[PDB]
């Protein structure tokens, strides 16, 4: 079976991590001791897609945890779910980062870069047929960046044949959690976009926006944006562990949506939510699913569609549907929407079904984009970025672990191009 | 874990310490004597963290703190004092004489026969640490001791360590109440070198303090035993982020990697919420929305300095208690919104955000009242060159005729080395003009 | 200059191998042009070229040997490196078409690298006088399954000497190796020394195509410097020009369904047609912008574009010469070869001559 090798690093991956795993033993009948308690063999016919088993009935994730420079450690162990995780792929040393990309990449993380890895290769080792790689963390940040891209990189080196997927937290534009964003970015976009099959590009505003107004919530946590972050995590691949009409796979999913091999960055999305009331006003159809799915305020990127076009998406559904629905619901978005779609690609969508729902819901559909509208973002930390580098606004502090001009340098040509590649097909031909 | 270092030398920092040490006993739930009597009803809880507190086997916690002032009748008050039997007895008491707003003295002549002993029972406590270091010295510019020694402490500290980071919370001399005629030679003397070793030197005035404590808290007879409360619950603030949990935690080194952009320009401000008193505790809700406004006013900042003479070059704000994020989002738009406040064209990013959980608590004694939320705020701005304007010129005046001097070299400090301080200091205003102009292309 | 590209073609004849196995001739050169048949008779496909050679036969007119080759279409090149120039050649075909038996030879027939080095040589020997001061340096490298590897080095004793490089952007001249061991040159001598080393050492290997493979992708860098005197009564040797040479030994697809193989070597294969893929998508999208199409270029797509940016475009006065073979048996391939090549013409660049009157007010009196 198809096994995949999850790793959290930064303390905003590993809260997502955190969340994650909360959400995946509910989709598979387990306690937060690792026990089955379910009600269904289907829970368990796929187990090991993400979990290993052990001697009592057991089931551990396959989850690893390396900047658990200790401050996040405890707050992960001391959790309802704590307690699942192998002690042993508790990694983690101690001086944190600071945010400094450098420290991240070429002095701590590399001495610690060695165990993580050593531990990967036991979890590797211990599969039957390895996949890919899903690695949660953050851009803008020191560890999250600098120590994924190093693990990234290594990781590809040992597997390049294997698949690298990642779920960043992108920077913002506007509101910012570090001054160095455009800093500490770049650099790992550099060794991001030649380092990897895609990545899933999310950005905090949206989701703010998003439980703002259809979740209508007045006071969400960080807590609680994550819980939609799994959710697409979880339905990325539940035609993966679960089975359907048609059914889907990783791999199945870059073919079909990576023609080119540098335009592997994604604005995914989710349905459905209706803060609880208009649940009893309304009902769940596959054109509902689907007007949601293309909402322009659903995006979880930041990245308005409707200044720029998409190459391709696919929207995995989960439920029981039928299929004319379907099809015929893309065909007509892609009648009367043509202008936001390629003209050189025929057909600009594909699809997939799985026939299991979620816990509470009867249908349930997840979203996935590649289009130009990125090109915004990429202007953004360019942009940003330029006004810091020309003064050296804040240079010193990494020159002083080690790095020089080039490497700032060569990253912005890198990411500028990028862009360029994208604005080539931007416009309608 | 993590581990910082609190030292506190001449009087101001240890009369301060004073305050720190025991709000953080207070908030950790520990008693003067270093005992638990919460930890022996709850039977469980790290609060007692080695971040700032050391363990024994016998439950005693005991503070990573020395002190020195070379006067023994401030410290004597300490092994009298009701924390008498909290703090470890090698504090060093060398004080057979004090500096007397001469830098020589602490830095030349008795700084000798001192320094030996600070850097020693350091070592002591380094050795203890399994972790992380940063450094807090306490101390007042224009003083004899808190400059002259501490200028010795930083550079041998950048010597045996040299890759920690080295902050200060350190008393600014005002531009009007000086309780001395020699602050400015004093001060700039100092600025020489820990320009050179430090990377963040946090700075208060007193004449501000002063002014807050009347306005908000309705206090018509302030003395050092309110103002140094407020400079403890910022250093809290700071430091909280440390021991408790958080949705958005920061380190030390995090502060020195985002407030600084240039080596040279390590002097930032802060600010807080105590515009509390227990009947304004009432009548406003203290949201998110409020503060962060109230951070920006300039009758809230803690030194003489208006903002809005100068502009922004980096921001960093702490919260606490229950805050939600999204509402810091829409406030920091919102400082944004406002034209007022002018950054640097550098810095779009402009701000760093650090958020935990446990809100501030109270002292008994006390003044500030209780909340569920509070924040702290500190920042780079250029308009502190003024300030850094009014001690050279002041030194002008009365370094012309050398009035004063012979002191200074009575202890043999060369006549040259004012000016070397000058020529520095002017130069480091020229920083700040370069950098504070916009760019072009 | 805005100026084309020279493109150049050798039907190579055909060989034991369609001895033993009957492969019937379907290229046909009239002179220089060049016209196919397919088996089916049913197309005659043709292509013309500002060059053509036809090694099919010795006899017939069009005939030439690797100099003949070289008076055609390198040594202009090496006329216009003295003028100052970066020049560059690379080779395009399929596997047995002699694209190394073309550019490099071997050593009763060295190829046209070899040529032109000794016509350089002795180029320089024919101005090596104090009017104009020359130093000449090169370096050889090689692309193995994306990865660089140096070709000058005496590998060290291990089981792994293959010690990988990375690639870096100046911002101003462009990407280059770290570590890339250029060495001086003092003549054609030291140049084949040079050579013989690296293309010992190249990771190439025996097959059921050819007894021995270009497997890896073959780089050979020659920039020569003058330095000549200005028109000034003061420092007169303060003016200098530099030009960098550029001659490439590329892979063939090697179709897996005739090179079957398994493991490295199907690993080196992919890698091979992945690249030379990259390769041709920025030829065609350098034909658009010839045509005054805004294109975006995937030089960074792979690392033998991105090295030779500065040459399949940039500045310089460059070539390409395609292999291509008469048996029907792999008529597609030469068809697809010379589609390159047809498509090749097309393509131009803005060549002038590197100067770099850096720190000297030469180029502002100018
Ligand atoms: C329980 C119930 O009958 O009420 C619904 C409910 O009120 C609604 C509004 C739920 C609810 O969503 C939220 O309340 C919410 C709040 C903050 C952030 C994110 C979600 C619900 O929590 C969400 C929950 O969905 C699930 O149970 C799935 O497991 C979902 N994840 C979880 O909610 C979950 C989290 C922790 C532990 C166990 C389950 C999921 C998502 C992706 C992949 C698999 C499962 C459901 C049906 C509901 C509640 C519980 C109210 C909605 O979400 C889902 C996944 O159902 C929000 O809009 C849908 C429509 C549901 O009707
Ligand atoms: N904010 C504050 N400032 C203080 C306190 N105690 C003293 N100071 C300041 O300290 C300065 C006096 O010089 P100090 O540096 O304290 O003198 P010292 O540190 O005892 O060393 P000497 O200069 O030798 O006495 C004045 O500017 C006071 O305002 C205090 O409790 N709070
Ligand atoms: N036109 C020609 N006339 C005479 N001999 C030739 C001709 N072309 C090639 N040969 C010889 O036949 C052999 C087949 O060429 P070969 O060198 O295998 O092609 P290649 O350049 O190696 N292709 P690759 O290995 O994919 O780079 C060579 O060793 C040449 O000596
Ligand atoms: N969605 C989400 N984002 C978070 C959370 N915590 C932190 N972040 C984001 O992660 C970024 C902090 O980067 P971080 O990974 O902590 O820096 P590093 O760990 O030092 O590399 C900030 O931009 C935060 O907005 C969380 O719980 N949920
Ligand atoms: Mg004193
Ligand atoms: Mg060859």
């Amino acid at each position: 079976m198809r096994e995949i090798v999850h790793i959290q690093a930064g303390q905003c991956g590993n809260q997502i991590g955190a969340k994650f795993w909360e959400v995946i033993s509910d989709e598979h009948g387990i306690d937060p001791t690792g026990s089955y308690h379910g009600d269904s063999d289907l829970q368990l016919e796929r187990i090991n897609v993400y979990y290993n088993e052990a001697t009592g009935n057991k089931y551990v994730p396959r989850a690893i945890l390396v900047d658990l420079e200790p401050g996040t450690m405890d707050s992960v162990r001391s959790g309802p779910f704590g307690q699942i995780f192998r002690p042993d792929n508790f990694v983690f040393g101690q001086s944190g980062a600071g945010n400094n990309w450098a420290k991240g990449h070429y002095t701590e993380g590399a001495e610690l870069v060695d165990s993580v890895l050593d531990v990967v290769r036991k979890e590797s080792e211990s599969c039957d047929c390895l996949q890919g790689f899903q690695l949660t963390h953050s851009l803008g940040g020191g560890t999250g960046s600098g120590m994924g891209t190093l693990l990234i990189s290594k990781i590809r080196e040992e597997y390049p044949d294997r698949i690298m997927n990642t779920f960043s937290v992108m920077p913002s534009p506007k509101v910012s959690d570090t001054v160095v964003e455009p800093y500490n970015a770049t650099l790992s976009v550099h060794q991001l976009v030649e380092n990897t099959d895609e990545t899933y590009c999310i950005d905090n505003e949206a989701l703010y926006d998003i439980c703002f107004r259809t979740l209508k919530l007045t006071t969400p946590t960080y807590g609680d944006l994550n819980h939609l972050v799994s959710a697409t995590m979880s339905g990325v691949t539940t035609c993966l562990r679960f089975p359907g009409q048609l059914n889907a796979d990783l791999r199945k999913l870059a073919v079909n949506m990576v023609p080119f091999p540098r335009l592997h960055f994604f604005m995914p999305g989710f349905a459905p939510l209706t803060s609880r009331g208009s649940q009893q006003y309304r009902a769940l159809t596959v054109p509902e699913l689907t007007q949601q799915m293309f909402d322009s305020k659903n995006m979880m990127a930041a990245c308005d569609p409707r200044h720029g076009r998409y190459l391709t998406v696919a929207a995995i559904f989960r439920g029981r549907m039928s299929m004319k629905e379907v099809d015929e619901q893309m065909l007509n978005v892609q009648n009367k929407n043509s202008s936001y779609f390629v003209e050189w690609i025929p057909n600009n969508v594909k699809t997939a079904v799985c026939d299991i729902p979620p816990r509470g819901l009867k249908m349930s559909a997840t979203f996935i984009g590649n289009s130009t509208a990125i090109q915004e973002l990429f202007k953004r930390i360019s942009e940003q970025f330029t006004a810091m580098f020309r003064r050296k606004a804040f240079l010193h502090w990494y020159t002083g672990e080690g790095m020089d001009e080039m490497e700032f340098t060569e990253a912005e040509s890198n990411m500028n191009d990028l862009v360029s590649e994208y604005q080539q097909y931007q416009d309608a031909t | 874990m993590r581990e910082c270092i609190s030292i506190h030398v001449g009087q101001a920092g240890v009369q301060i310490g004073n305050a720190c040490w025991e709000l953080y006993c207070l908030e950790h739930g520990i008693q003067p004597d270093g005992q638990m009597p919460s930890d022996k009803t709850i039977g469980g809880g790290d609060d007692s963290f080695n971040t700032f507190f050391s363990e024994t086997g016998a439950g005693k916690h005991v503070p990573r703190a020395v002190f020195v002032d070379l006067e023994p009748t401030v410290i004597d008050e300490v092994r009298t004092g009701t924390y008498r039997q909290l703090f470890h007895p090698e504090q060093l008491i060398t004080g057979k004489e004090d500096a007397a707003n001469n830098y020589a003295r602490g830095h030349y002549t008795i700084g000798k026969e001192i320094i030996d002993l600070v850097l020693d029972r350091i070592r002591k406590l380094a050795d203890q640490c399994t972790g992380l270091q940063g450094f807090l010295v306490f101390h007042s510019f224009g003083g004899g001791t808190g400059s002259g020694f501490t200028s010795l402490l930083m550079e041998r500290l950048s010597v045996d360590y040299g890759k920690k980071s080295k902050l200060e919370f350190s008393i600014y001399p005002a531009p009007q109440v000086s309780t001395a005629v020699v602050e400015p030679y004093n001060s700039i003397l100092t600025t020489h070198t820990t320009l050179e070793h430090s990377d963040c030197a946090f700075m208060v005035d007193n004449e501000a303090i002063y002014d807050i404590c009347r306005r908000n808290l309705d206090i018509e007879r302030p003395t050092y035993t309110n103002l140094n409360r407020l400079i403890s619950q910022i250093v809290s603030s700071i430091t909280a982020s440390l021991r408790f949990d958080g949705a958005l935690n920061v380190d030390l080194t995090e502060f020195q990697t985002n407030l600084v952009p240039y080596p040279r320009i390590h002097f930032p401000l802060a600010t807080y919420a105590p515009v509390i008193s227990a009947e304004k505790a009432y009548h406003e809700q203290l949201s998110v929305a409020e503060i962060t406004n109230a951070c920006f006013e300039p009758a809230n900042q803690m030194v003489k300095c208006d903002p809005r003479h100068g502009k922004y070059m980096a921001c960093c704000l702490l919260y606490r208690g229950d805050v939600v994020p999204k509402d810091v989002n829409a406030a920091i738009a919102t400082i944004k919104t406002k034209r007022s406040i002018q950054f640097v064209d550098w810095c779009p990013t402009g701000f760093k955000v650090g958020i935990n959980y446990q809100p501030p608590t109270v002292v008994p004694g006390g003044d500030l009242a209780k909340v569920q939320r509070a924040v702290c705020m500190l920042s780079n701005t250029t308009a502190i060159a003024e300030a850094w304007a009014r001690l050279d010129h002041k030194f002008d005046l009365m370094y012309a005729k050398r009035a004063f001097v012979h002191w200074y070299v009575g202890e043999g400090m060369e006549e040259g080395e004012f000016s070397e301080a000058r020529e520095d200091m002017a130069a480091l205003e020229k920083d700040y003009e370069e950098v504070g102009v916009d760019s072009v292309e | 200059f805005n100026s084309q590209v020279t493109v150049a073609v050798r039907v190579r004849p055909f060989s034991k191998r369609e001895k033993t196995e009957k492969a019937s001739q379907v290229v046909f050169t009239n002179g220089e042009e060049i016209t196919v048949e397919h088996p089916d008779m049913k197309q005659v496909y043709s292509f013309i070229y500002d060059v053509s050679f036809w090694s099919f036969d010795e006899c017939h007119p069009g005939y030439a040997s690797q100099t003949t080759v070289y008076e055609t279409l390198a040594a202009p090149l090496l006329d216009r490196a003295f003028e100052g120039y970066n020049t560059c050649l690379f080779a395009y075909g399929q596997t047995g078409s002699g694209k190394s038996y073309t550019m490099m030879g071997l050593n009763e027939e060295p190829g046209i690298i070899p040529r032109f080095c000794e016509d350089l040589f002795a180029q320089i020997a024919k101005k090596q006088t104090s009017e104009v001061s020359y130093h000449l340096e090169m370096s050889f490298f090689e692309v193995y399954n994306e990865k660089i590897h140096d070709l000058l080095v005496c590998k060290g004793e291990n089981g792994q000497r293959k010690q990988p490089l990375r690639a870096r952007e100046h911002p101003v001249s462009g990407p280059y190796v770290e570590g890339l061991s250029m060495n001086v040159v003092s003549s054609y001598s030291d140049i084949q020394s040079w050579l013989e080393l690296g293309n010992k050492q190249r990771a190439t290997a025996a097959t059921g195509m050819n007894d021995k493979s270009s497997r890896s992708h073959s780089v050979f860098t020659l920039v020569m410097t003058q330095t000549k005197t200005e028109v000034v009564e003061g420092e007169e040797h303060d003016h200098r020009i530099t030009s960098r040479i550029n001659l490439v030994d590329l892979a063939g697809s090697e179709r897996c369904s005739t090179a079957h193989s398994s493991g490295q070597r199907l690993k080196e294969g992919v890698s091979i047609n992945k690249s030379l893929l990259t390769l041709g998508k920025v030829i065609s999208a350098l034909s658009e912008q010839a045509n005054g199409k805004r294109v975006f270029i995937p030089y960074r797509e792979s690392t033998l574009t991105w090295l030779l940016k500065e040459s399949l475009g940039g500045n310089s006065k460059t070539a390409m010469i395609a292999t291509v073979s008469p048996a029907a048996s792999n008529i597609e391939e030469t068809l697809s070869t010379l589609r390159y090549a047809t498509q090749a013409r097309l393509i131009v660049n803005i060549a002038k001559v590197n100067e770099d009157m850096n720190a000297k007010l030469i180029r502002e009196l100018k």
